[PDB]
């Protein structure tokens, strides 16, 4: 769990996995309960606007 | 006017009245128990081995049979007999001293000892013709309401307070042996004499108080009389308490005897009269709510009238649960075929509207918890109606039809429970915009209100009723944490019982698309 | 020096029945009513109260009858104990008499 | 069977008069004539009656009306003592009592007619039982004799049989 925190902020997270839109799915799923800016920043995604 | 200068005799009369007012705050007391004890213990003095019969009666039993003979004498009108009421109050106090006496105050051993004290007090009285004499006293009066029948009802409550199944057995045996008519007719006649709240009488209650003064200050006759919107508040409660105490323990014979009588030539249904009285009470509550709908504030007299009205409603509902307790298929089919649904639809309507309108005022929270407590007893009664239910059934179908007819109130209360439950989680959420941790917390309640109004997700409207609930002087505490989310112990208790009700109605009566919407909400 | 509003409205604005009542009210109470009046009046009032109370059937505790009320009560109890009486008027008379001697202040 | 709101229902009267059973219905022209007349359909087989002039619809039914004070700023079963609202089918107007009336027994004589907008107290009529068999708070069935009283006119909605052909008035 501690070692997986380094790859979350990297823009090259999806390399072998087929789905390249997992970050957008997580942002849409947890955008209302949690802050959109916090979840966006935690998963990289610079300049979300 | 100074006290000096006055003639002397008027001063002496006023002194007599004031000293009478100061005279008896508390009386000797126990004197009733002392009298009962002295008459009870030495039944028989120096016998000298002389027994003409099996057992000559002690003077207590002599008085009991004297009262029985007086009640059994055929007349047209019943006399006063204030001495009979005096003895009735004496014996009622002697029997109910332990009932009035009853953290952890008492242990198991002392509780059992006081239970044996109460049982001995009841056995001192009921091992005589006491039940026969009170039945004869009830059957003597046809429909006349007075203090004597009230004292008789209080004594009957005192005898079977803890249930007293032996007294119930003796009662049923004497009723089946005598097989006479008049007891149920008298009960029905006393039931019809009960009154409810009146709106024209309430406007008359608006008038007189507005007089600036009557006699000296308020008129003495009016001030003591206080007059009333419920002419006899205690009598109805005592009658339903006695009827409940007759059926307090599971004894099927009485649950069927009240519905129909085989030995008697005439059958009188107490349950139908109770349903009609509940319908009248529901109509009175609906009329009072419609009259108070225009005003946004409720006076303390209205609070007291509501408190007594829902106290009477709670007593009637407890009597109903006592009857529907037991398996009792006959009373369940009777309530299926009765007009109870028209009563309970209006009750659900007035519950939803009174909880929606009553929530804004903070000082009226006690009346709201009383209304919530009444809703509890209602949902306990509804759960007790479902005992012994078939999967398809017809009682469940009538319950579904009731939910369909009262759909708006059910959706309103479920939406409210959704919104106050949902709010407790949002407050535990980040809530960075409020940005406050404090004993007051004090998101300036006025300042917080612009901040509160902004919600990214879910509900914007719910927070405002909460703001009103919070005490806000100088907006010193929204105190959302303090007075923890309002009435949680009270409203949470009325949520589990409406949940298990929905689970029962969902597992049974399957394949109903109309109940699926209610389950989804 | 002060307004003394309360004393004035209690003394001269009050009705005379209310005047004498509030003059006497809660004097039987130990701690309440702020202890008005001199103490001899209160002591005399309590003395008469305990006096009459001892005159009635109140024990005030804190075999031979020797007086009328126990004599009548024991007469009624013994008369009911010896034999089963049959005349209802006699029963009503003895029960009423017993109630009168037992009740007292009522 | 109990009657409910949002359902079209007609009102009639069965009166023995002239040694004959006369069935009378209240019919209002609407456009052109605001007053209402009465139509006898006793000889229905011989002479056909007019139907569209007679029909009415039930809008609402409220026992206690705080609606008027607020204005001054589904199907529900009818019950005894509940005020009802009548709406004409052809002219889409509401039946009510009028102040100015033709004068026979002039003090106790108010006519009944349509008004365009139901924004008045005269539109509502309350129902009471005619016999002791049905009491207040009991559901109204088909074929039960009722008496209708306007809340503003305080009148019994009377048929006039005093030497007239047929008149209806608030009397
Ligand atoms: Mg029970």
């Amino acid at each position: 769990g501690q070692w997986d925190r380094l790859v979350l902020n990297t823009p090259s997270f999806p390399s072998n996995y087929w789905d390249k839109f997992v970050k957008r799915k997580v942002l849409d799923k947890h955008g209302d309960i949690f802050g959109r800016e916090r979840i966006a920043e935690l998963l990289g995604m610079d300049l979300a606007s | 006017t100074p006290l000096y200068n006055l003639p002397t005799h008027r001063a002496c009369n006023m002194f007599l009245e004031s000293y009478k007012a100061a005279w008896i705050l508390t009386e000797d007391h126990s004197f009733e128990d002392r009298m009962i004890d002295d008459l009870s213990k030495a039944g028989e003095q120096e016998e000298e081995e002389e027994e003409v019969e099996e057992k000559k009666p002690d003077p207590l039993h002599q008085l009991v049979l004297h009262f029985s003979r007086t009640a059994l004498t055929e007349k047209s009108k019943l006399d006063e007999d204030y001495l009979y009421m005096a003895y009735a109050d004496i014996m009622a106090k002697s029997c109910h001293l332990e009932e009035g006496g009853e953290e952890v105050e008492v242990s198991f051993e002392e509780k059992e000892m006081e239970k044996q004290r109460l049982l001995y007090q009841q056995s001192r009285l009921h091992t005589r013709g006491a039940a026969e004499m009170v039945l004869q006293m009830i059957s003597a009066c046809k429909g006349e309401t007075g203090a004597m029948v009230s004292s008789t009802l209080k004594l009957g409550i005192s005898i079977l307070n803890g249930g007293n199944a032996e007294v119930q057995q003796k009662m049923l045996d004497y009723l089946k042996d005598k097989k006479e008519v008049g007891f149920f007719q008298s009960i029905q006649a006393l039931m019809q004499t009960c009154s409810v709240l009146d709106l024209n009488a309430f406007e008359r209650q608006n008038k007189a108080e507005g007089l600036g003064m009557v006699n000296e200050d308020g008129t003495v006759i009016n001030r003591q009389n206080g007059e009333k919107v419920m002419a006899d508040d205690e009598f109805t409660q005592d009658l339903f308490r006695f009827l409940q105490l007759l059926c307090e323990g599971h004894n099927n014979d009485f649950q069927n005897y009240l519905r129909t009588q085989t030995g008697n030539t005439t059958t009188i249904n107490i349950i139908i009269c109770t349903v009609d009285y509940l319908l009248r009470l529901q109509e009175s509550i609906s009329d009072f709510y419609w009259y108070y709908s225009g005003k946004d504030v409720i006076e303390e007299q209205g609070k007291r009238n509501f408190s007594k009205a829902m106290s009477v409603a709670k007593q009637v509902f407890n009597s109903l649960t006592e009857y529907i307790q037991g398996p009792c298929t006959g009373n369940q089919q009777s309530l299926a075929h009765s007009r109870l649904w028209d009563a309970v639809v209006g009750f659900l309507h007035v519950f939803a509207h009174m909880m929606m309108k009553l929530a804004q005022d903070s000082s009226q929270i006690e009346l709201l918890k009383e209304l919530l407590d009444l809703q509890k007893d209602m949902v306990v009664m509804l759960l007790s109606l479902l005992e012994g239910n078939v999967v398809n059934g017809m009682i469940a179908r009538q319950m579904v039809d009731m939910l369909v007819e009262s759909s708006s109130n059910v959706e309103m209360i479920l939406k409210f429970f959704d919104m106050f439950l949902k709010l407790k989680d949002i407050v535990g959420s980040e809530a960075f915009q409020d940005y406050v941790t404090d004993p007051r917390g004090l998101i300036s309640k006025k300042d917080f209100q612009k901040a509160m109004d902004s919600q990214k997700q879910f509900t914007g409207p719910e927070i405002q009723f909460l703001l009103s609930c919070s005490e806000a002087d100088e907006n010193e505490m929204i105190n959302f944490e303090e007075f923890a989310n309002r009435f949680q112990e009270p409203a949470r208790d009325i949520g589990f019982n409406v949940a298990v009700l929905l689970t029962n109605l969902s597992e049974h009566v399957p394949h109903d698309p109309r109940l699926r919407n209610f389950l989804e909400l | 020096s002060a307004a003394e509003t309360a004393r004035r409205t209690r003394e001269f604005r009050s009705p005379p029945q209310e005047q004498i009542n509030m003059l006497l009210h809660f004097k039987d109470e130990a701690d309440e009513e702020d202890c008005p009046l001199p103490e001899d009046i209160r002591q005399d009032l309590q003395d008469f109260h305990q006096d009459l109370l001892a005159h009635c059937g109140i024990q005030l505790e804190g075999k031979k009858p020797q007086s009328l009320q126990e004599l009548v009560s024991h007469m009624v109890v013994r008369w009911a104990q010896e034999d089963y009486v049959q005349s209802p008027e006699l029963v009503r008379a003895m029960f009423s008499l017993l109630h009168r001697q037992y009740d007292g202040l009522g | 069977q109990f009657l409910r709101t949002d359902d079209e229902v007609v009102l009639q009267c069965s009166a023995t008069v002239l040694k004959e059973q006369l069935k009378l219905c209240l019919a209002a022209e609407g456009f052109g004539n605001r007053l209402c007349f009465l139509e006898p359909t006793s000889n229905a087989q011989n002479v056909p009656p007019d139907l569209a002039i007679c029909c009415f619809t039930l809008e609402q039914s409220l026992s206690v009306r705080a609606l008027q004070e607020m204005l001054a700023n589904g199907h529900r079963t009818l019950l005894y003592g509940h005020a009802i609202l009548l709406r004409h089918a052809h002219s889409r107007m509401y039946l009510s009592c009028l102040t100015t009336s033709r004068s026979m027994t002039d003090k106790l004589a108010f006519d009944v007619g349509l008004q365009e907008d139901a924004t008045g107290e005269a539109c509502w009529w309350t129902m009471h039982p005619a016999s002791k068999q049905r009491s207040e708070g009991e559901k109204v069935r088909v074929g039960d004799d009722l008496i209708l009283v306007s809340v503003s006119s305080e009148r019994y909605l009377h048929l006039s049989t005093a030497s007239g052909e047929l008149q209806v008035d608030a009397s």
